């Protein structure tokens, strides 16, 4: 996240982190056996760590579950960024606490100037790498589906929505991916892409959870 | 672990900079520039004449927030340090007299004339190579079934190019 | 005094970022860019409208290697958040139907084409009051006998140009 | 300066720093009454500090003396960066001794290809801005007068000479301004301008000194 703020330890329940030895991309809690994350994040024998904050130190409040079975979308596409989600099943149900919570799934879709939270250990400078310990913070609001497009000329599809400043300064960054996009209580995006990072007149892109709800529950119940 | 990689089998930094070799360096050295034509400056991108050279150090981009490139995610491809007269350091494909042909320019392109090139793994059992693909927009789907490769024009210097044959083949040295 | 100095009566950082106002005694706001001509992004400098807005913050250089910009000395302007599509962010005097206009560029401009301006202190003090000269080379020795000024075009932007009268006065703000 | 590294204390007595209430330019020490740094770096307040290496701690070896004059180059231009020399008399003699010691001026001008000392409290990284507490030193080659003037279209004069790095990374910056640049035990060069600060064939251009020797012999022997 660049342009955030620190978030708190735990403060953030729903957000966790895909492992691969180290962290590489977010992920969110639906319920204790379901994390939603980004198709671009599909790897093999990912590992899901709950209750984190500084990633690369054991505070105690940690839970790693291996992942046992990792559905990408069935029509997501790489070349096109298109349907940028994942389902990942854990072996283990992760035990619900007040530090590891789920976050419920979008009943609408969110419309333009709604306020939302982005969050993620991604890095935090537009220009130059500097990679945090403990889960950045950033309260953004969803841009005009209009300011989208032109943004990204003929890049936005409608699986796909805009939320930042078009300004920039304060957006989403390489190590966010897959990470949660919570506008009041809902999960309305995942980070998915963008160009750089809080750059000028292009805002972070995040795949439009709202269009899934029908999918991610086909899924959940035939798994 | 996509199939993404460099030369040590590491994921490739999301960004990050590496020198573009070839398996086999009869081919020649590490991509650089130079000029050709009617060209103000080095604007053509080919491949090295020097059979031991690294080449120039070369960004590779997603827009993909992730930390390394996504299997089969498109790039962009630029010179961390460009010649003066190009506006970005992105690669690009414009048309030419011997057919479509990977150049700088000195006019600043938007997105979609760079976000066009994509790695494909090469089949060797033991040294990871890719091939490149060069990729264009059609009915809302971009589209990378055409390979780059190398044309030798007269003055010698080795073009990328989209050609049918003579397609490159790449290994990625972290800078 | 010759000496440029902010609203405040500080010198000005060399590379330091300032908003580039109106004093009380003239309509507008700060320093924005426009959408003219066949430009894809907005290239052209004007004088905002808003007699509210700070406008865009500027980034002042000197080619001295002195912390502050030195008495005379030319600067380089140009927008610290440049718009996707300029080669680069300098401002740099064109030619054009309305005259010679202070425009972004798509193409990378040579140092000689964005070192031509010049701060001028306004004679009368309660106002650290600048106006801005346009410079050009007489080969060795430069000259800046030429201001900028306020040209209002059809579609309402108050253009930054090199006119006979109707002078440009700043309030440097530090951003 | 950027690339260089830190000198060490006292280690280069020749170099003064100009203070206004905080440093702004660097200046060379010739006699215990003169001072030479650049010309866009005149001001009627100057206090010469001497015996310099923490310029933000009294470190003991100090010597704050006001400068009486400061005469500019009569033919100094702002406009083209020319003639940028001047001459400072401090309103006192500098006691002369190991941590505040004069430097030589020249007799014949450097040749292409030789290695002199660049120094100054500039900032340390031009692509940012970090400016250091201790004095920071550099060696840099004089580089051929026709590299110089490809460098800088049209900008070269023959009181200027580059030296320094065409591959960049290492050259004075922002604050090093007047300071020294000597070889061979002698004051070749004075800092002075430059695009940016070490970048790719954009070297530091430096007042070429040895063309103003019979000047600064004559300024001191009138004032
Ligand atoms: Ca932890
Ligand atoms: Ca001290």
């Amino acid at each position: 996240i660049v342009g955030g703020y620190t978030c708190g330890a735990n403060t953030v329940p729903y957000q966790v982190s895909l492992n691969s030895g180290y962290h590489f991309c977010g992920g969110s809690l639906i319920n204790s056996q379901w994390v939603v994350s980004a198709a671009h994040c599909y790897k093999s024998g990912i590992q899901v760590r709950l209750g984190e904050d500084n990633i690369n130190v054991v505070e105690g409040n940690e839970q790693f579950i291996s992942a046992s079975k990792s559905i990408v979308h069935p029509s997501y596409n790489s070349n096109t960024l298109n349907n940028d989600i994942m389902l990942i099943k854990l072996k283990s149900a992760a035990s619900l606490n007040s530090r590891v919570a789920s976050i419920s799934l979008p009943t609408s879709c969110a419309s333009a100037g709604t306020q939302c939270l982005i969050s993620g250990w991604g890095n935090t400078k537009s220009s130059g790498t500097s990679y945090p310990d403990v889960l950045k913070c950033l309260k953004a609001p969803i841009l005009s589906d209009s300011s989208c497009k032109s943004a990204y000329p003929g890049q936005i599809t409608s699986n796909m929505f805009c939320a930042g400043y078009l300004e920039g300064g304060k957006d989403s960054c390489q190590g966010d991916s897959g990470g949660p996009v919570v506008c009041s209580g809902k999960l309305q995006g995942i980070v998915s892409w963008g160009s750089g990072c809080a750059q000028k007149n292009k805002p972070g892109v995040y795949t439009k959870v709202c269009n899934y709800v029908s999918w991610i529950k086909q899924t959940i119940a035939s798994n | 672990d996509d199939d993404l990689v460099d030369a040590e089998g590491n994921l490739v930094e999301n960004g990050g900079t590496y020198y573009l070799l070839p398996h086999i360096w009869a081919h020649g050295g590490g991509i650089e520039t130079a000029k050709t034509g009617n060209e103000p400056c080095p604007l053509t991108v080919v491949r090295s004449p020097n059979e031991v050279s690294k080449g120039e150090p070369i960004r590779i981009s997603s827009q993909f927030r992730s930390l390394f490139i996504p299997r089969g995610s498109l790039v962009a491809l630029g010179f961390a340090n460009p010649p003066s007269c190009a506006a970005s350091p992105w690669w690009t494909v414009v048309d030419s007299p011997q057919g479509p042909a990977v150049k700088l320019s000195q006019q600043k392109l938007p997105e979609k004339d760079i976000l066009v090139f994509k790695f494909e793994k090469v089949s060797h059992s033991n040294i990871h190579v890719y091939k490149l693909l060069y990729c264009q927009h059609d009915e809302e789907d971009v589209k990378c079934d055409q390979y780059i490769g190398i044309h030798r024009d007269r003055n010698g210097n080795r073009r990328l190019v989209v050609t049918e044959e003579n397609p490159l083949e790449l290994v990625l040295l972290k800078a």
